């Protein structure tokens, strides 16, 4: 069965920084891209970035508010993708998930960047 | 000089087919396969009205292999194949029989008694990411070259020195799959392109797919031109004593040449007598 | 980034009522829109890939459909478990959106 258990979320002083875990098993955790998705309290889902496997380069995508703070990272050793968030501001409380991008490789009809696997959520906050 | 018997009839025998083929939806369909996975459907038992074909864009190539497009409304083929996928521009000449190349060897190749056609058609404002459109992805490596029609859909870490990789990548152990990244600024060259290609067989089985050819009324002893479910002929038809066994459909005779035919329609036999003729 | 609406925002029917949900994109992004549903207090659940492909694991009962910059999601016969919020997300560009969100609840 495919899981991604998360950990590290919690509460955090203005400008602090926090490095949120979520560790994948179940499937190929190579073949699969890895994107980071937040929902602030009663609000729509936000697209927080993106970080592409090793076989199509790796190369990190991240949203325009979230360009110059966070840094997506993975490590295929042990199945985890890890979120470092630096120099936080009061708005960037919300409940963080972490998704997966598996790719068919059999059928043919596989799509590359769609949702299909999701983290349990964890739920960082921004307080004095 | 030498006298002939000129026909006075042409007559027309095709199955009695209602049903449509289902090109629409081999042709207007939201997504293609990948080039290394490419989907192949089977067409049988409907009227293949291919004067519809040409309704989907400007086709970009049309080379049809062993007949020609503008007669492939007088032909009744048995089986049709539609392989559909998507590749980039310059490897569009890969797919033709007696080819080489990553399409040819690793991905798709085309037997060299290919007979059939192939489409290909410009797909940029459908298949293109301003970030890369990743969902295509072409073998790269592969221990030999692929037998015609042949699907490899394989995932394993290719090794290609002596070293073992462990299901590991890295030097020496590349990944098979390598995927395309198309954009709506590459060159045409590295746009994609969507192909179909269409592989007809012909006479052996009873035709299951046919042309929008009406079909007359059978007319026997008489000279006539006759086309049966795509063999056409000059003759007189006849009445046949042949122990024709149900499968068999048309006979032949020492020189190879239809003397006997099963009428599509009322499954009856005809014998065919070339029209009297002789030196003066 | 790609600015992207929903609509309605409010929309609710009862048990086996058709529903449909309105996505426009402010470009074309030909079929590259993607389906999620998110019950309250739940991790969101993908139900529409490609705008026209129905996943697997998901009642035949929801449909897509559309292309261009008109998407559309059709629940034939609504159910009582089919009460939550639907997301609509482009994957058009490099800067993935997500749509303004539709609850849909009970009467």
């Amino acid at each position: 069965e495919v899981q991604l258990v998360q950990s590290g979320g919690g509460l955090v002083k203005p400008g602090g920084s926090l490095r949120l875990s979520c560790a994948a098993s179940g499937f190929s955790f190579t073949n699969a891209w890895m994107n980071w998705v937040r929902q602030a309290p009663g609000k729509g889902l936000e697209w927080v970035g993106r970080i592409k496997s090793k076989a199509d380069g790796g190369t990190t995508d991240y949203a325009a508010p979230v360009k110059g703070k966070f840094t997506i990272s993975r490590d295929d050793s042990k199945n985890t993708l890890y979120l470092q968030m630096n120099s936080l501001k009061t708005e960037d409380t919300a409940i963080y998930y972490c998704t997966s991008d598996v790719y068919d490789f059999s059928t043919g009809f596989g799509q590359r960047d769609d949702f299909d696997y999701w983290g349990q959520g964890t739920l960082v906050t921004v307080s004095s | 000089s030498n006298f002939r018997v000129q026909p006075t009839e042409s007559i027309v025998r095709f199955p009695n087919i209602t049903n449509l083929c289902p090109f629409d939806e081999v042709f207007n369909a939201t997504r293609f396969a990948s080039v290394y996975a490419w989907n192949r459907k089977r067409i049988s038992n409907c009227v293949a009205d291919y004067s519809v074909l040409y309704n989907f864009a400007p086709f970009f190539a049309f080379k049809c292999y062993g007949v020609s497009p503008t007669k492939l409304n007088d032909l009744c083929f048995t089986n049709v194949y539609a392989d559909s996928f998507v590749i980039r521009g310059n490897e569009v000449s890969q797919i033709a029989p007696g080819q080489t190349g990553n399409i040819a060897d690793y991905n798709y190749k085309l037997p060299d008694d290919f007979t059939g056609c192939v489409i290909a058609w410009n797909s940029n404002k459908l298949d293109s990411k301003v970030g890369g459109n990743y969902n295509y992805q072409y073998r790269l490596f592969r221990k030999s070259n692929l037998k015609p029609f042949e699907r490899d859909i394989s995932t394993e870490i290719y090794q290609a020195g002596n070293k073992p990789c462990n299901g590991v990548a890295g030097f020496n152990c590349y990944f098979p799959l390598r995927s395309y990244g198309f954009r709506p600024t590459y060159g045409v060259g590295h746009q994609p392109y969507r192909v179909v290609v269409l592989s007809f067989e012909l006479l052996h089985a009873p035709a299951t797919v046919c042309g929008p050819k009406k079909s007359t009324n059978l007319v026997k002893n008489k000279c006539v031109n006759f086309n049966f479910n795509g063999l056409t002929g000059t003759g007189v038809l006849t009445e046949s004593n042949k122990k024709f066994l149900p499968f068999q459909q048309f006979g032949r005779d020492i020189a190879d040449t239809t003397d006997a035919v099963r009428d599509p329609q009322t499954l009856e036999i005809l014998d065919i007598t070339p029209c009297s003729f002789g030196g003066v | 980034d790609i600015v992207m609406t929903q609509s309605p925002s409010s929309l609710s029917a009862s048990v086996g009522d058709r529903v449909t949900i309105t996505c426009r994109a402010s470009q074309s992004i030909s079929y590259f829109l993607n389906w999620y549903q998110q019950k309250p207090g739940k991790a969101p659940k993908l139900l529409i890939s490609a705008a026209s492909s129905l996943q697997s694991g998901v009642p035949s009962r929801f449909s897509g459909s559309g292309s261009g910059t008109d998407f559309t999601l059709t629940i034939s016969s609504l159910q009582p478990e089919d009460f939550a919020t639907y997301y609509c997300q482009q994957s058009y560009s490099s800067l993935i959106t997500f749509g303004g969100g539709t609850k849909v609840e009970i009467k």
